[PDB]
């Protein structure tokens, strides 16, 4: 057996208990063995993993060690066994998808600006340090006991780049879960960009007020459909070119539909701002889409009641 | 942390080698060929120089932590290149890297049947190795290289092409040839391959208008005192290297 001293055999920690049995890999809540600080677990998946140590798990760990920020979830340290290997990350109480899901729990207005400021500030992070997400959803959203909200999962997150010279970026089409989905994806597209976790932020904002993922497609084509019946038909002239991929024939897309999105919201959210704030995270043309930047600006967070902390629950 | 992989001249003297018996002379060599060996496998790999300098780094911290007398490094080139090229994205076949690995050294030996024993069993160690390298290094694998420092620095320089290609050169030669990696920060690194290849070539960076040298656009640390001790030392083991000067020579 051999030297080691950066790497700690993850016995340090004491299991507490399984709280991950169907998201992704396997996740543990535990305990620090001295000092009592509880910490989530991580295994990494070998299920070959032909190829040695999985590429993917060194993308994602380059990732966390580079992303340091207050709403985003924190890599302590990466633990072997004596053979296996455990992402270490500090605790968070609380997960919004179990928050949203749960009748008992209840939020205000001012609490969901609150929610909201720290999920776009910490997008606004990580694409101005050049990440992409990924995978917007709710149950990657955590918050902690003191009220701070963390972005976690970055497993399917990856780094971007600018143009450049008008080669487009060949990035991965099969991304992000299917309800989260933006537009651009499902059409096709494979230069995308930070709107994709924008569009997931529109999805996730809205469903603090419905209590439930706006849009359940069943199929790709599915959810093409219930974004159109929501946010207007894909039309060039909504969606200047969008008639260039080579699904846009194939997908055979409705086109009687006119945009639903303030309207069939309109019941749950009442609030002027917020349902103007969704409006413009759940628009098509990706171009068009408002960014981290000026969505932090938008009224909605600088109007009554201010946003506020998140005390209690 | 910060100063994790920067180790004083009296931490390189009690390496995990010398510890067991390998003289510093001796040991440095071990270093040197694993290098070569890496950018040996990298070239036929078809892998790029960034790629090959990643594993060289990882080489190089590894056997501050691990002894030569237990990892040879004949062991380690591989499975860190295999590894670096994973990490740099431009990953290369486990199976492909294990047989240009045997054809570098062994070049009259012939492949094993990637049906035996014997084949599976390296490929077995490849992978192992692979993980104690992760480990050692405690996962942590974004390698700053002098390269990019270098780039910037002879643009804002006006250098010509040729400046500019010598001191690439240098920055290469500095991982194969000495420690520098181990203790000084990239970008101290790349004001020593500018110095010394303005010295190879005659050039002179005039002095800034403020009276600021280059190397102070650079780096605050940098001081003249330490350019030249650095660039004698470096051009010292360059002499050494049979026709690695050569390269960079004006044979006109
Ligand atoms: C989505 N995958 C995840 N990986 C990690 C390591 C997560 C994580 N989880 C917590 N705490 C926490 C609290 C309450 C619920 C949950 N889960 C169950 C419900 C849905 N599935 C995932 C969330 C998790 N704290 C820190 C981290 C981290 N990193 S979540």
């Amino acid at each position: 057996s051999v030297e080691c001293p950066f790497c700690d055999e993850v016995s340090k920690y004491e299991k507490l208990a399984k709280i991950g049995q169907g998201t992704f890999g396997e996740v543990f809540k535990a305990r620090h063995r001295k000092t009592g600080q509880k910490v989530a677990l991580k295994k990494v998946l070998m299920e070959n993993e032909k190829e040695g140590f999985p590429i993917t798990a060194l993308r994602e760990i380059k990732i966390l060690q580079l992303l340091k920020h207050e709403n985003v979830v924190n890599l302590i340290e990466i633990c072997r066994t004596k053979g296996s290997i455990y992402l270490v990350f500090d605790f968070c109480e609380h997960d919004l998808a179990g928050l949203l899901s749960n009748v008992l729990v209840k939020f205000t207005l001012s609490e969901i600006k609150r929610v909201m400021q720290m999920l776009l500030n910490g997008l606004y992070y990580i694409h101005r340090n050049k990440i992409l997400h990924r995978d917007m959803k709710a149950a990657n959203v955590l918050i902690t006991r003191d009220g701070v909200l963390k972005l976690a999962d970055f497993g399917l997150a990856r780094a971007f780049s600018l143009a450049k010279n008008s080669q487009p970026n060949r990035y991965t089409n099969r991304v992000v879960t299917l309800w989260y989905r933006p537009p651009e994806l499902l059409l096709g597209e494979r230069d995308y960009g930070p709107p994709i976790d924008l569009w997931g932020a529109g999805c996730i904002m809205a469903e603090m007020w419905t209590r439930s993922p706006i849009m359940q497609g069943n199929t790709e084509q599915h959810q093409l459909a219930l974004i159109s019946q929501l946010c207007g038909s894909i039309t060039p002239e909504v969606w200047p070119n969008v008639d260039n991929y080579e699904l846009y024939e194939k997908l055979e897309l409705v086109k009687g539909q006119k945009r639903k999105v303030k309207d069939r919201l309109k019941a749950y959210v009442r609030d002027p701002y917020a349902l103007d704030l969704i409006d413009k995270l759940l628009v098509l043309d990706p171009a068009q889409r408002i960014d981290s930047d000026d969505a932090l600006n938008h009224d909605f967070f600088w109007s009554d009641p201010m946003p506020s902390d998140l005390k209690g629950m | 942390n910060n100063k994790r992989w920067y180790f004083t001249r009296e931490q390189l003297e009690n390496s995990p080698s010398r510890r067991f018996g390998v003289d510093p002379d001796k040991e440095l060599s071990y270093r040197q060929q694993a290098a070569n060996l890496l950018q040996d496998m990298g070239q036929r790999l078809n892998v790029s120089q960034l790629t090959i300098n990643t594993a060289i780094v990882y080489m190089h911290r590894f056997y501050m932590i691990q002894s030569f007398t237990r990892f040879p490094g004949n062991s380690v080139a591989p499975a860190a290149l295999f590894l670096a090229a994973k990490v740099e994205g431009q990953p290369k076949k486990l199976e492909h890297v294990i047989k240009v690995a045997h054809t570098c050294l062994h070049p009259q030996e012939s492949l094993p049947d990637t049906r035996s024993e014997a084949y599976l069993q390296q490929v077995q160690d490849l992978v192992i190795l692979e993980s104690i390298i992760l480990q050692t290094l405690g996962f942590e694998l974004t390698i700053d290289h002098p390269h990019t420092h270098v780039v910037k620095c002879t643009q804002l320089v006006r250098a010509s092409k040729d400046l500019a290609q010598t001191s690439y050169f240098m920055a290469t030669n500095s991982l194969h040839l000495t420690t520098f990696s181990l203790q000084y920060t990239p970008p101290v690194v790349a004001c020593v391959c500018i110095h010394l290849a303005c010295k190879w070539s005659n050039w002179e960076i005039p002095v800034s208008t403020d009276g600021k040298h280059w190397w102070e656009y650079v780096d605050a640390t940098v001081t003249l005192e330490l350019l030249d001790e650095l660039t004698h030392e470096l051009l010292q083991i360059l002499e050494k290297t049979p026709n690695r000067l050569k390269r960079i020579w004006n044979w006109r």
